[PDB]
């Protein structure tokens, strides 16, 4: 649960990881849905398949009365989770 | 009977029928090419050494990475403000298809239109609405004449040295007399002198005969 | 509107390996070019076919031109056959003056086609005016449809038959 | 089998003599169906007005018929 | 053209109340003339005098 | 019928459409 830079026996990215319950083959290493993302690898010291994830993000939009109204606002975290503060 | 046959004849074709939609599927299959070409293009190099610059960076130095990064930037911002024209020109088609379905149900389902074919081919009756995840189809009820049936018409007739002529009808005959029907269904009542008007003679016309007009005014002497 | 066809790449360089290399090395921006292209294209046969395939029925006229006297040698289907277009679409297509591994496909719907759709229309037309529209083409002298016009408009027969040989 | 056309040369689909329904749009009109060969598209169907300065058919009957008009909207 | 579309089946296959759609003047009627690239209507309209 | 590209979902889920529709 944590964005991250890896190397992983030579093989280098960056995103958030988790498990996988997927199986690959055994001389299947790392996975990539369509559009070429990677979900999914073959971990180098055990061989167990762990979840490839995206780095995580939101869009970030303000919310307002106008001024002169208030210099109130509400705030949007944007398809996510507010745990991550 | 007829009304709710044709709108189980509709249940049992869309239920069966394949095609009949195509083409809001072929507009999500459509904006799917369009990300998916994006995002194929994301991973690829527009004229770069690599389509990665991340292997640039953990690689070479400031000024080549930055010029090799100015090229693969330069192929990105065609590339989305590409996708944005496509966009808005599929907008902007979406556009005249969403004010001319406006039309369509302010003319079909909020009233009664004459317009021809505007609410479906036939006579017009009425139109159902009935949305769709991403639109709406308007299930358009109308009128199909049947059992046409050829007699001969008469403009109006020489009766009394006057051309007697149909206030709101027409006068057929079907071998030997005269009734008076409306012009789109077969709905015959006999032809008389409340349900035609005279104005003026019978010496001009094409076409008029010599035939009498009933007139129910005599029996009211007794 | 013309229907192209585009031989995109060998424009974009002309017999280049190497170029290729490149192009597929720069990536598919030819290749969303041609689905624009392609788009087009059916938007103008889809165009073409709402335009005319508005009638499931192919209508002829009679071999009787008895629609009140009228003389229409100018305007109708020409039985010699120049084309079965009337002389006025002959000044039409008279009135219209016109590669490179480039070419320009040929219109979908050829004037053969075009023509005796527009016959049949206008067969449907002059039969039934309306009722095609709203079905089938129902015969008609020509005299009580224009009838049935006026009383659209709120006014009697009597009017047309009174001059409509004048009218004519 | 083989035929030069307008829109290039198609071999092993017959070219015809009778015209149907467009299946297949080639172009110029020039559709294919059924082993599957190439012809020309049918315009539709060809009916003769009774045509008549003197004469009137009105329909006696009608259905309900009710239609689907299909509209992109979002 | 789907003006034109409009138009036919509104002034062609119908007749139209709608003013300067099918031409200017009363309308009576209109008969569509094809075109190498196009089609034209012969709109029919009537003027009193 | 990802990456840090979403789509936004509609603004009128179904159930309004319905009974706009309904009314
Ligand atoms: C890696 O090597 C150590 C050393 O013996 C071994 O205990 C461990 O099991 C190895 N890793 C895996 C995933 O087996
Ligand atoms: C807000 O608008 C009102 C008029 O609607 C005005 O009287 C008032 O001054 C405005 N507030 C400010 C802070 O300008
Ligand atoms: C994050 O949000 C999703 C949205 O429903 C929820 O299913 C998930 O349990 C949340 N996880 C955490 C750790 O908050
Ligand atoms: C037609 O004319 C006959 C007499 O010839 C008349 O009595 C009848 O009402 C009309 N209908 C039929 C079907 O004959
Ligand atoms: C109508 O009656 C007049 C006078 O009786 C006669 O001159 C004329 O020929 C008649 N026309 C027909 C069609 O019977
Ligand atoms: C006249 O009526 C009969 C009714 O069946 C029909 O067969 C005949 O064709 C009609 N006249 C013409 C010209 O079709
Ligand atoms: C009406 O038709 C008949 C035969 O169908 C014909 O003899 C007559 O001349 C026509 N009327 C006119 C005014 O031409
Ligand atoms: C119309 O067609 C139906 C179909 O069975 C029939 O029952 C009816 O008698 C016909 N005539 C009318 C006037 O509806």
């Amino acid at each position: 649960n944590k964005c991250v830079n890896f190397n992983f026996n030579g093989l280098t990215g960056t995103g958030v990881l988790t498990e996988s319950n997927k199986k690959f083959l055994p001389f299947q290493q790392f996975g990539r849905d369509i559009a070429d993302t990677t979900d999914a690898v073959r971990d180098p010291q055990t061989l167990e398949i762990l979840d490839i994830t995206p780095c995580s993000f939101g869009g970030v939009s303000v919310i307002t009365p106008g001024t002169n109204t208030s210099n109130q606002v509400a705030v949007l975290y944007q398809d996510v989770n507010c745990t991550e503060v | 009977n007829q009304f709710n046959s044709a709108i189980g004849k509709i249940q049992d074709s869309l239920s069966s029928t394949p095609s009949a939609l195509g083409k809001l599927q072929d507009v999500v299959n459509q904006n799917a090419q369009a990300l998916n070409t994006l995002v194929k293009q994301l991973s690829s190099n527009f004229g770069a050494i690599s389509s990665v610059l991340n292997d640039i960076l953990s690689r070479l130095d400031p000024p080549e990475a930055e010029v090799q990064i100015d090229r693969l930037i330069t192929g990105r911002l065609q590339s989305l403000q590409t996708y944005v024209t496509q966009q808005l020109i599929r907008a902007a088609e979406i556009r005249a298809s969403a004010n001319l379905a406006a039309t369509k149900m302010s003319e079909c389902v909020l009233g009664q239109s004459k317009r021809v074919d505007f609410c479906g081919k036939g006579y017009h009756l009425m139109s159902f609405p009935q949305s769709a995840p991403h639109g709406v189809v308007f299930l358009h009820v109308t009128y199909v004449p049947a059992q046409e049936k050829n007699f001969t018409t008469a403009p109006a007739i020489c009766h009394d040295g006057k051309a007697h002529f149909p206030r709101e009808g027409v006068f057929v005959s079907n071998g030997t007399h005269w009734f008076v029907t409306q012009r789109n269904f077969y709905e015959p009542q006999i032809i008389t002198t409340d349900n035609t008007f005279v104005s003026g003679n019978c010496d001009v016309v094409i076409g008029i005969v010599n035939n009498t007009v009933y007139d129910p005014l005599q029996p009211e002497l007794d | 509107m013309t229907k192209t066809s585009v031989d995109c790449t060998m424009y974009i360089c002309g017999d280049s390996t190497e170029c290729s290399n490149l192009l597929l090395q720069y990536g598919s921006f030819c290749t969303q070019l041609n689905r624009a292209l392609t788009g087009i294209a059916v938007e103008q046969d889809k165009n073409t076919q709402e335009v005319f395939a508005q009638v499931k029925q192919i209508y002829k006229t009679p071999p009787i031109k008895d629609f009140g006297g009228f003389n229409f040698s100018q305007i109708l289907p020409d039985p010699s056959k120049p084309s079965k277009r009337s002389f006025i679409e002959d000044l039409l297509f008279n009135k219209v003056t016109l590669f490179n591994g480039l070419t320009v496909l040929p219109p979908l719907l050829t004037d053969e086609m075009i023509a005796q759709y527009t016959s049949a229309l206008l067969a449907g037309t002059i039969t039934s005016g309306w009722t095609f529209g709203a079905g089938a083409a129902l015969q008609i002298p020509f005299a009580m449809q224009m009838a049935y016009r006026f009383n659209g408009i709120g006014v009697t027969q009597n009017v047309l038959y009174e001059n409509q040989k004048l009218i004519a | 089998n083989v035929f030069q056309t307008r829109a290039g040369c198609l071999i092993g689909a017959e070219h015809v003599n009778n015209s149907y329904e467009c299946d297949i749009p080639i172009g110029a009109g020039i559709c294919a169906s059924y082993s599957i060969i190439a012809y020309t598209m049918s315009l539709g169907a060809e009916n003769s007005v009774a045509y008549s300065n003197n004469s009137i058919a009105i329909p006696t009957n009608f259905t309900i018929s009710v239609t689907t008009e299909i509209l992109p909207v979002s």
